[PDB]
RNA sequence: AGCCAGGAUGUUGGCUUAGAAGCAGCCAUCAUUUAAAGAAAGCGUAAUAGCUCACUGGUCGAGUCGGCCUGCGCGGAAGAU
């Protein structure tokens, strides 16, 4: 990574064997190889975990095929499986549906430590406190 | 450009400087905001 | 072009004048004559009217006779005493206001 | 902009570390991107961020007012932009080499390497 | 903590009071206790900035006039209806 | 809209607008709107000025009305001659003096309240000015 | 006030949506990294992107910014022999 020119990002599903519902022909106008998907991308996809959203970073100009660099998982997904109800609410922040404990969002947010600016490990917990304040979920420290 | 009467500063690029006996409104970014007669 | 012409759209129903009626009078022909005072605009003969009481429309119609005194003028301006009567309108009550409006057609284009 | 009382927070923190300081190193952050600053931040990720600096006291009426107590090398350091850093631990070990070896990428400006104690 | 530099009014009445408003002054009076009331004139430009603070109406003030220092408190302030101006201020000894 | 429900007498003659206003300060609200000029204010103006203040800051904040017309103000027809009695009652008017607080405001911020009174100022026929809490 | 840089990570904040990622709305508007950065003042996109402001650094350098009460003016101000 040196200068911004051409990149694409979108979350794909690893639950099926070689799927492309989101992209297909609409992966990229630059001429990204469809055959290279099963050869390259599926090597490290099934090796880690399946089910969650998996983003992508593509940089191709005259190389045809390519390789990929490691990524970081989002925080909004960690408020689904490792928190309360998965469907949603509908009502605004005025009414509070769910709740959070001190045990939650401490070692769960530790999985994001691959790529973060935050130096201190105790500071990572306080960053998620503000995130839950959007929905308005009460937490008992 | 309009004339109307009041200048009314809309954007940060609004100028409002007097020319001859009749003040004008000059805006380089948005030519629609050009006005006279204030 | 043939298609564009086919269209018949009138997009304006702007009021021509608005008048309040007071001190009803009786007439043999129309059954009633409602004395009026135009507060705004100009009242016309063949232009349609909307009779409403307390913001809701009690009755609707098109004027048949616009008559002030024995003059029976076809037009009445605002703030000039005026007179009105219409067929098929039974009950005249004070405090209601009659809204007259002209009808115009904008015209249409194909695209 | 902060008033005189709040300005003394940056001064007294620097003045107390003049006698107790060990090593300092400088670099021109002018013309530079936040991603170029993030190299020194991810360098401090092993050391936890509290030990390291590059925290800009670079005004000549802030840090250069706290210089005249002891160890004056800031006579000709004044002009242009300077990155002040003070550490209670620290050796005269490899810590210079990361700034020197980074000059393959150019690093925008190095201030012509003025040098500090 | 407030020092009001003032003078004793030579003239009185409606004709006298309107002449003071032309010269940026305004009429006042210091009354209360066993002492008789005395009509005092205050400067508009100095006084008008002080009552913006809440401490003017609560804390005690000292009107300096001919080396007296009566030490009085604010009671009732008449303002000009359609402008930001002061007509007359009542004072009470304490 | 905004007229007397019942009246002791149907018509007032004419009257004069002289002297200064009563309420120099705002009794109920924190901020408000004071009228500097002198003139006749119809019941349609204060209705139109209230409609601007009705939808400005949505839900938060409350407004008061310190004025009321209570003056019949008759109007003659056009082509009618002079005399033949006095005209019928058409629209109501509030005569106000300089220094009268027309409108008030409490649960709105200071800078946001200046915008609301600026819109209502253009609706009125005379010049207006902002006022503070002014406790004493 | 110019000139010379940054103007962010978590995070597409939650929610409403075909899609609104700071910028059509609603409520909350904090916490890390921080020289400094508002979960966002404006332009822009179908929506991202892009480019600025606030804030702050370098350079230069001593008066600068925004209101209140007034003296006297400017526009608003077009008619027929
Ligand atoms: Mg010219
Ligand atoms: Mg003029
Ligand atoms: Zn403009």
């Amino acid at each position: 990574a040196k200068k911004v020119q051409a990149y694409v990002k979108l979350q794909v599903a690893a639950g099926m064997a070689n799927p492309s519902p989101p992209v297909g022909p609409a992966l990229g106008q630059q001429g990204v190889n469809i055959m290279e998907f099963c050869k390259a991308f599926n090597a490290k996809t099934d090796s880690i975990e399946k089910g969650l959203p998996i983003p992508v970073v593509i940089t191709v100009y005259a190389d045809r095929s390519f390789t990929f660099v490691t990524k970081t998982p989002p925080a909004a997904v960690l408020l689904k499986k490792a928190a309360g109800i998965k469907s949603g609410s509908g009502k605004p922040n005025k009414d509070k549906v769910g709740k959070i404990s001190r045990a939650q969002l401490q070692e769960i947010a530790q999985t994001k430590a691959a790529d973060m600016t935050g130096a201190d490990i105790e500071a990572m917990t306080r960053s998620i406190e503000g995130t839950a304040r959007s929905m308005g979920l009460v937490v008992e420290d | 450009m309009k004339v109307r009467a009041s200048v009314k500063k809309l954007c940060r690029n609004c100028k409002i400087v007097k020319r001859d006996g009749v003040i004008r409104v000059i805006c380089s970014a948005e030519p629609k905001h050009k006005q006279r007669q204030g | 072009a043939a298609m564009s012409g086919m269209l018949s759209p009138e997009l304006k129903q702007q009021i021509i004048g608005l008048a309040e009626v007071r001190d009803v009078f009786k007439s043999p022909k129309f059954g009633a004559i409602a004395g009026c005072m135009v507060t705004e605009g100009v009242v016309k003969r063949h232009n349609p009217i909307r009779v409403l009481r307390d913001n809701v429309v009690i009755y609707e119609g098109e004027l048949e006779s616009l008559r002030r005194f024995k003059d029976d003028v076809n037009e009445v301006r605002n703030g000039m005493e005026c007179g009105i009567g219409v067929k098929n309108y039974n009950d005249v009550r004070t405090g209601d206001v009659i809204e007259v409006f002209e009808i115009i057609e904008i015209q249409r284009t194909i695209a | 902009m902060a008033l005189n009382l709040q300005d003394k927070q940056a001064i007294v923190a620097e003045v107390s570390e003049v006698a107790k300081g060990a090593l300092s190193a400088v670099v021109a952050d002018s013309r530079g991107v936040t991603v170029d600053k993030m190299t020194e931040l991810r360098k401090a990720g092993r050391e936890a961020g509290v030990y390291m600096r590059v925290v800009r006291n670079t005004l000549l009426r802030r840090a250069v007012e706290g210089t005249p107590f002891e160890c004056l090398k800031d006579a000709f350091v004044g002009p242009t932009l300077i990155a002040y850093s003070m550490e209670h631990p620290g050796a005269a070990a490899r810590l210079f080499k990361e700034f020197a070896k980074a000059n393959a990428k150019f690093e925008v400006k190095a201030a012509a390497f003025e040098g500090e104690l | 903590m407030f020092t009001i530099n003032a003078e004793v009014r030579k003239e009185q009445g409606k004709g006298a009071s309107r002449r003071l408003r032309a010269a940026n002054k305004f009429p006042a009076i210091i009354y209360g206790g066993k002492e008789a009331p005395l009509a005092i004139e205050l400067d508009h430009d100095k006084v008008m900035n002080m009552q913006a603070k809440a401490e003017f109406y609560s804390e005690v003030l000292t009107i300096v006039v001919d080396g007296k220092e009566i030490k009085v408190k604010a009671q009732d302030v008449q303002r000009h209806p359609y402008k930001p101006k002061l007509q007359h201020i009542d004072f009470v000894r304490a | 809209m905004l007229q007397p429900k019942r009246t002791k007498f149907r018509k007032m003659h004419k009257g004069r607008n002289r002297g200064l206003a009563q309420g120099t300060d705002v009794s109920f609200g924190s901020f408000g709107l004071k009228a500097v000029g002198r003139g006749r204010l119809t019941a349609r103006q204060i209705e139109a000025a209230r409609r601007a203040m009705t939808r400005a800051v949505k839900r938060q904040g409350k407004i008061w009305i310190r004025v009321f017309p209570d003056k019949p103000i008759t109007e003659k027809p056009l082509a009618v001659r002079m005399g033949k009695g006095k005209g019928n009652v058409e629209y109501w008017v509030a005569l106000i003096q300089p220094g009268k607080v027309l409108y008030e405001m409490d649960g709105v911020p200071e800078e946001l309240a200046r915008e609301a009174f600026k819109l209502a100022a253009a609706k009125l026929p005379i010049k207006t000015t902002f006022v503070t809490k002014t406790v004493m």
